[PDB]
DNA sequence: TTTTTTCGATCGTATGTTGTAACTATCTC
DNA sequence: GAGATAGTTACAACATACGATCG
């Protein structure tokens, strides 16, 4: 069996959560000082450790010593609450539950005073999918609150909900994992799991991760089913390979250095999954048009593109822009022509090679 | 877990304890029956994290202990479909239950009996057994002026209290106030509780007008209720209840006698064109006379008239025709009192000859 | 009807309680606290019950008039709040609101919230019913140019020290979204009890979270700040905006910049912002907007907009925002060699 | 227009007009019937452009002739309010409708009379009369088979054929056929038409059980039904019916003979552990034996097995468990007989003692 | 008589034609026994994703154990290949795209099998659920019981939320080369005895580009 | 009342239809050696005997005698097939079908048996006008239907299906009528009506007609 | 002191209003 | 005390408003 690693290593402890230090700070800080607001949300992309934080916040709150950023973690109402029995913690699976008559009877028991702790916390999850209704039903009850309950919220889209609930709850927004914290996080579990490695595979794992730690370890254990119970630098790079999604990119670096061989090894893994070829062009078009408009200007490049923003900035630095310019009018010949090609994979590899070594002649 | 039962043995009591049970539970295993075998006693428990009901059946069959927890409507079905007077045994198997009767056989899904949560053990504070008729009495007169949703939560129960020797009932919703009485015979310490809506209702379902007593015990925040052999367990309101001694009037000069029967009816033939979206009539009392006028935007106008024993000025008040045909209906006598002092302040609702129950009604601005 | 903001709502509570409040604008935080210190001396006065409805085409009016109507045994002194619609009442709305200012007693106390109403909304029947009993406070967020000194009050009135550079660094990432901005605040107040905020130590806690619309990317795009406007851009893609209004209000400052270039050949300019109606505040940065584009530009820029029309209309294209990042380039002093421009 | 009239013999008209009106007419004059006096009757009538309804009342106190148009709900609700025995005068003046009775009043608003929309006339090619319980009959053992809300327009309605000295109900809607049969004791030429589910259920209000003959007019594309002094008019829906012969299996091989009560309740405690969106169970036949079993998509299976009059070779079929308790509710007869071919044709359903009324049931590939 | 596709559906793992790195890893996983509980496969079309799901349910719930190699011929294969076993519940994402389906289904995740040691559930064409059925799996899919499993299909992954796709393994099959083919159809010709020449199986692996079916 | 030569002349038996010999060929030996698939689709061009293909083949699959490639054309069968009001052949025109829950709604009875036909057809015509909804709910079912059901679809614009749907059936395609065929049809159908024309005439019209007979 | 948008066809979710069927309590013989 | 009638509760169908995707 052997579990599975996402939910063996729960963080348990405010020491256990990686990074985030802006957010476990800061309720430390107000759980130590008494400073405790009525209504908390949690934002952020996913697997970055919403659901985790709220659950320790949780235990903190009702704990048998008393109101502490440092839970016991061995009085009967932590054990309960890291086995999911507390009878004071309700947890709602707004998804699940999006109809108004659902939301009415949960929200009705804050009529009831706690059982066997000093507050009654609630913390209703992918909040974003409740209906107007519950929306209204919800704003109602946050209106006037009981002392001894508090809420709590998390989602990944933050804009979905009316204003006049986000003004009476306190937001806090978790931050990409970096790649150095993943790495760390991949060679500690490993070690605890004693599961050999090698640096450069947990390197290549935390980079393809992206900021999620979810990922990581679903990608994780898939190297280890591959590597049969081992993790080494070939396994990962060719399950990586496998996965890999971004021939776009690569046809371009090749095409624009003049690498035939390059280009067709591409072509052909690319024709090995299911692809549409215009597609492919039009994402290489794109790619050109955005190298052409961050050499213009380098704040053409934002967020979005920073899992491949090096490659885009060393593309933009090194090729001079009339070699941008001539692929780009090149390729859109090629798009124009596409339908009367004997055939789509024919006609990409025909203005593929136009574009390495031919150059069209204009009038006059 | 084995035991054999007869259909009507189990008939009733499974009916009582799955009543409360319906809709989608917030968990799966709250929409089960909880079975329990021992020592020659088959428990039948029903929880919704809010209130808890039991039932307790007498075996004199061979039988093994043990636990488990099966669906509610499904198993009351497949119960009340089998031909009367049949016996139905009921075996577990794996993490199935067998149910056979004659010639049929059924297999159930069940669950772990371990994950039913059971509601923990509190200390009562007062014990009282009464009749069953005067709770009926006192929940049938009281138990409509509630309030359906507000904000104010102890608005959406009804006021229990205890004082010397008598049990008071009052509801309220912020427009209107019931309050009725009743002596028990047996002196009690003062208390006051609220009691929710659904274990109002529950306490009136699980009366069925026997002659057991029904014994009733008053905890910090708990009440339970013994029936026969049928017990039901509720949690209380937090929060104070308004005091409905200032709610009635201090001294109402004006008073008026006139027939229930009539007067419902002239109501109610009012109502029939009275505006829909306000419900709103206005009353003319004059010497031995009292009038009821109503419309609609649409200027069409109804008509009544009526004698009564009335004596003082003459006077113009506005209502609301549910309220008074509701406590109509609620006072069931031939004659009713009204008593008032002007156009601005609440009215008094009694019976002629019963001051048990009386109701207050607060005119419409009109 | 008196007119405030919302500093002067305190004071005029403290001189006295009017029968309506009236709450206007477009920032969520102005109307919120605006709504509170309303509440809470209203609380003050006696009015312990409170009731809120959503005004929309399925709105249940015979709740609201049968309250409105109906007394209290006890609990007297009702409040009732009510949250208009985003795009504004209409004929039916307004008759309804006319119906609910004829239904209005001493012992309800009314308030009112929404967007900023125009002069349509205006002249109607139930805004004018209460102008002699109304008090309408105007919550509008400040732009970029007032937003540093609001930033600077709201952390001294909260016993906070911040540097020029902290200053910057909230004002720059939380443009437009002020909720955001004190929230930040009360973060940063939270991690750090001596109340010492250093650039360092602010640059840690804070995200981008700006809010902008259409008017600020062309006022933008006529500045020439590439970097403003590009930001501004990302900012409307990210929100979900729609390009077809980008198109729109880009297209009737581009044909008026056209316009009057072509006219003002043999015209000054100020007889020409004169006809054509040009605000005074704006006659600024247009006058520099025709000293740094030339006749040969704003043809190119012409032909690549109908260019992104006709892509978004009839080829249902999804490369709108490269097209309107290529053409906010052009607008400012950039090369764009045209290929892009297929001229 | 003026007059007086006893509330007894104006209650039930007023009912049986309003029956047909609905809810939302979405015009203002279909939700008002219209009121006419002349010479010495009082005229009711109600249409919603499809249908149409018209009762007669005898008067015998001093009138005026006259027409107008009220609303249906406020002037029964009015009649219906007011006590037992009373005479409600009903005068005109200008757009208003006084309703004076006793001390009561009320001002009904009314609108012209020429805006009531009507029904042109028609040619009537066949008649005949028969006894209210026969038309009830034919009714009630086919109505539960109509279809209804089917994309097929014809399918909605109830088949009617008038053949030599015998009237044929016929109701389907694709997968279940229902066919009944009664004579009529005159001879008529042959003849089909359809008629739609809402005047068969007006006609089957229309029947109270009175010796009063009903008599039945068919027009080209319209039927008229007249009892007492109640006359109905309702179009015909002038489709495409397929012909029942062809549906009923031929020369069947299989029979079975059964008893009502236990296949019905067999067939009930099968159906509760039945899928609910199919709601599909097998049948197992053998020698004197029938074997029921069902599941459902909780892996939940229920099986029945009871004796039965059966000596052909053993078979196992699918079938639809709805349709089946459809029809033994229908029969209401002591015992039933099944006649089958294979596992893929049709199977027939008929009652032991009388062969008046047949049914025909499809499986199902499970 | 039957059709060649719906008959020569692979029955054990070595009849499968390629994809060699999904077997390794899912033989790899079954036998060391780290087995998750969350499969996504993709591809194009005709490719073997919906043949490697149900090989994968035999594996898991074969009699003999948990192995990589079913044996087919006890109870619970032969009823995995006739389509009739109860504790292998199948799902049209298709046609079941409504939110209130999956609640349904939702409501009785914890009950447990009826004869297997897993339930699993195989949700084919998931990518045409709505998005709040999506949503509605998210917590469930994350922590579902012990003896739950969860397999989807779909041939296109990119439409599905990225929630949705941190929460599972995923496996791209790769579309099948003209010698495999050409190979595959050689062997099913001489199986079931029918002449054929070099040149017409050439010419039809090259008209078939990259799917079997 | 009156009819048009269009309607007129729709052919009753495969020896009535002009071209398509390799349609023809495959069908009949399809049906000859009982290898028969459960989904058919035909393309072409316009007016080239797509639907009549079709119910030629539906009618021969649904005849008294047995599943043979020449239909009798005097059975109970065929008569009630000719005339289009056959139970167990459903025809769906999905230019006017294309909802969703159209498509359900029909997938749903597919479990009950034929009433009369040992086949249930269910032939569906403009099948390129149907949403992606529906051809994913399609699929499913079309890739193993029940031994009981049969699918035949005509179109105009295959390209517009998706590879998937593609992928399940056993495509065929017809190619555009020759000049002469046409003629001679021409010809043939004017010698049968007693109508007087001269060879210029026919040779004009059918080089008008551009390879569509209709 | 304002300036705010392309259209047609199809699919999915949630709420309110009206009508019908089954079961229970009450009324009449 | 049983059968018939009236009243109540639960489920299904129809209509309206709002949000999202692809051509
Ligand atoms: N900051 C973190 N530190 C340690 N583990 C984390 C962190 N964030 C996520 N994880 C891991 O990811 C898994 C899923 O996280 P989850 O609670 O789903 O976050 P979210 O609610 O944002 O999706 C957890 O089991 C946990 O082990
Ligand atoms: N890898 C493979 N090995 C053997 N046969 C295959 C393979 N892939 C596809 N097939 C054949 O194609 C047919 C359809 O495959 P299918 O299960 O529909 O795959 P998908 O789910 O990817 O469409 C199967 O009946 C099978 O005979
Ligand atoms: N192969 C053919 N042989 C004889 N007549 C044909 C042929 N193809 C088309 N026709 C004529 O054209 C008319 C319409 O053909 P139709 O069935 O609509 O073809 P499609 O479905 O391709 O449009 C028919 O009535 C028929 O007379
Ligand atoms: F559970 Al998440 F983002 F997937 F909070
Ligand atoms: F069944 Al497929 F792609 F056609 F998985
Ligand atoms: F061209 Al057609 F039916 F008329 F295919
Ligand atoms: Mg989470
Ligand atoms: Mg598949
Ligand atoms: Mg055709
Ligand atoms: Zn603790
Ligand atoms: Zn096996
Ligand atoms: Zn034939």
């Amino acid at each position: 069996s052997y579990q599975v690693l996402a939910r063996k290593w729960r963080p348990q402890t405010f020491a256990d959560v990686v990074g985030q230090e802006h957010v476990l700070t800061a309720l430390a800080n107000g759980l130590s000082l008494g400073r405790i607001h009525h209504a908390y949300l949690f934002s952020g992309t996913r697997g970055v450790g919403k659901t985790s934080i709220a659950r320790l916040l949780a235990k903190g709150l009702n704990c048998e010593t008393g109101i502490t950023a440092t839970p016991c973690g061995v009085c009967d109402n932590c054990r309960e609450i890291e086995q999911g029995r507390f009878v004071d913690l309700i947890e709602i699976d707004a998804a699940s539950r999006t109809k108004v008559e659902d939301t009415r009877d949960l929200l009705d028991n804050v009529q009831y005073a706690p059982a066997r702790g000093r507050f009654k916390v609630y913390l209703i999850d992918e909040v974003h999918m409740l209906s107007r209704h519950s929306f209204n039903a919800l704003l109602k009850t946050l209106e006037e609150p009981p002392e001894h309950v508090k809420f709590l919220l998390a989602t990944t889209d933050p804009q979905k909900l009316p204003v006049t609930i986000l003004s009476r709850c306190l937001q806090f927004h978790l931050k990409a994992l970096d790649v150095e914290q993943i790495r760390h996080q991949l060679e500690h579990i490993l070690n605890e799991e004693h599961i050999a490695h090698e640096p450069r595979a947990l390197q290549l794992l935390a980079r393809a991760a992206e900021g999620s730690l979810r990922d990581a370890l679903s990608l994780t254990d898939q190297a280890i089913a591959s590597g049969d119970g081992q993790v080494s630098t070939q396994a990962v790079s060719a399950m990586l390979g496998t996965l890999d999604d971004d021939q776009a990119l690569s046809l371009v670096e090749a095409m624009v250095e003049a690498n035939g061989e390059r280009v067709m090894a591409l072509i052909n893994e690319a024709a090995a999954r299911g692809i549409e070829w215009e597609a492919l062009l039009v994402e290489m078009l794109g790619l050109l048009h955005r190298i052409a408009m961050v050499q213009l200007s380098p704040a053409a490049l934002g967020n979005d593109m920073a899992a491949i923003e090096l490659r885009m900035r060393e593309l933009a630095r090194t090729i001079p822009p009339t070699d941008i310019q001539l692929y780009y009018q090149t390729l859109l010949i090629g798009r124009k022509e596409l339908p009367y090609a004997p055939d789509r994979r024919m006609g990409v590899e025909m203005t593929l090679l136009r574009a390495l070594a031919f150059h069209p002649r204009m009038p006059l | 877990m084995k035991f054999t039962v007869e259909r009507e043995h189990l008939l009733k009591p499974l009916q009582q304890v799955s009543g409360p049970l319906g809709g989608r539970p917030t968990l799966p295993i709250l929409g089960n029956l909880l079975l329990q075998v021992a020592d020659g006693t088959l428990s039948l428990t029903g929880t919704d994290l809010e209130m808890e009901m039991v039932a307790r059946v007498a075996l004199v069959q061979p039988h093994e202990p043990g636990a488990t927890t099966v669906p509610a409507r499904k198993f009351f079905d497949i119960c009340r479909g089998l031909p009367e007077g049949a016996e139905i045994a009921v075996q577990l198997e794996g993490e199935r239950m067998l149910v056979r009767s004659g010639r049929s056989r059924f297999s159930l899904s069940t669950l772990p009996a371990a994950d039913f949560p059971n509601l923990d053990d509190w200390q009562s504070e007062v014990e009282f057994t009464l009749p069953q008729a005067t709770m009926k009495r006192l929940i049938e007169a009281t138990q409509f002026s509630m309030a359906h949703q507000d904000v104010r939560y102890y608005l959406n129960g009804m006021l229990f209290e205890t004082e010397g020797e008598e049990l008071r009932t009052v509801a309220t919703d912020g427009h209107r106030l019931a309050v009725c009485s009743m002596p028990i015979g047996q002196s009690l310490p003062s208390h006051s509780v609220i009691v929710p809506r659904k274990g109002v209702i529950e306490l009136m379902r699980m009366l069925d007008g026997g002659d057991n007593p029904l014994r009733v015990q008053i905890g910090s925040n708990n009440i339970r209720a013994h029936v026969g052999d049928f017990i039901f367990t509720s949690k209380l309101v937090d929060g104070r209840f308004p005091d409905y001694r200032r709610v009635l009037p201090k001294n109402p000069d004006k008073h008026l006698e006139a027939g229930c029967d009539l007067l419902k009816q002239a109501f109610a033939r009012a109502a029939i064109l009275s505006n829909e979206k306000f419900r709103g009539v206005r009353l003319y009392v004059s010497e031995n006379q009292l009038k009821i006028t109503a419309n609609n935007p649409e200027q069409e106008e109804a008509e009544e008239i009526l004698d009564v024993t009335y004596s003082g000025a003459e006077m113009e008040i506005g209502f609301n025709v549910s309220y008074v045909l509701d406590v109509l209906n609620a006072l069931k006598c031939e004659n009713v009192r009204m008593m008032l002092t002007d156009s601005v302040s609440s009215v008094q609702i009694e019976d002629a000859a019963s001051q048990s129950a009386a109701y207050v009604v607060m005119p419409m601005r009109l | 009807m008196i007119r405030l903001y919302p500093e002067q709502l305190r004071a005029q509570l403290n001189e006295g309680l009017r029968a309506a409040y009236l709450l206007l604008g477009n920032d969520p935080l102005l109307l919120q606290e605006s709504q509170d210190a309303v509440r809470q001396v209203a609380a003050a006065q006696g009015f312990e019950e409170h009731h809120t409805f959503s005004i929309d085409p399925n709105t249940d009016w015979n709740a609201i008039f049968s309250l409105c109507q109906a007394m209290s045994l006890f609990a007297s002194r009702q409040t009732l709040l009510l949250l208009l619609p985003e795009n504004g009442p209409n004929a039916a709305i307004n008759e309804q609101l006319l119906t609910l200012t004829g239904l209005l007693h001493d012992d309800l106390l009314l308030i009112v919230r929404g967007n900023k109403l125009s002069k349509a909304q205006e002249n109607a029947a139930w805004f004018t019913a209460l102008a002699n009993r109304s008090v309408q406070v105007t919550c509008q967020t400040p732009e970029q140019a007032q937003l540093p000194r609001w930033v600077a009050a709201r952390a001294k009135q909260l016993n906070l020290e911040l540097d020029d550079a902290a200053n910057q660094v909230l004002c720059y990432c939380y443009e437009g979204n002020l909720l955001a901005l004190a929230q930040a605040l009360e973060r940063l107040s939270l991690l750090w009890p001596d109340g010492k905020l250093t650039l360092p130590r602010v640059e840690q806690a804070v995200n981008d979270a700006a809010h902008f619309t259409p008017f600020h990317w062309v006022d933008a795009l006529l500045m020439g700040k590439s970097k403003r406007a590009l930001h501004i851009l990302q900012q409307l893609r990210l929100e979900g905006s729609e390009p077809v209004i980008l198109l729109r209000t880009l297209q009737r400052e581009l044909l008026l910049l056209v316009n009057l270039k072509r006219q003002s050949a043999h015209t000054p300019l100020r007889a020409l912002f004169d006809k054509h109606r040009v605000w005074q505040n704006r006659r600024g940065m247009m006058g520099e907007a025709l000293n740094r584009l030339s006749q040969t530009q704003l043809r190119q820029a012409v032909q690549l907009l109908t260019r992104t029309e006709l892509t978004l209309k009839q080829d249902y294209g999804q490369s709108v925002w490269a097209e309107l990042e290529g053409l906010s380039l052009l607008l400012c002093h950039k090369p764009l060699a045209d290929v892009f421009i297929d001229g």
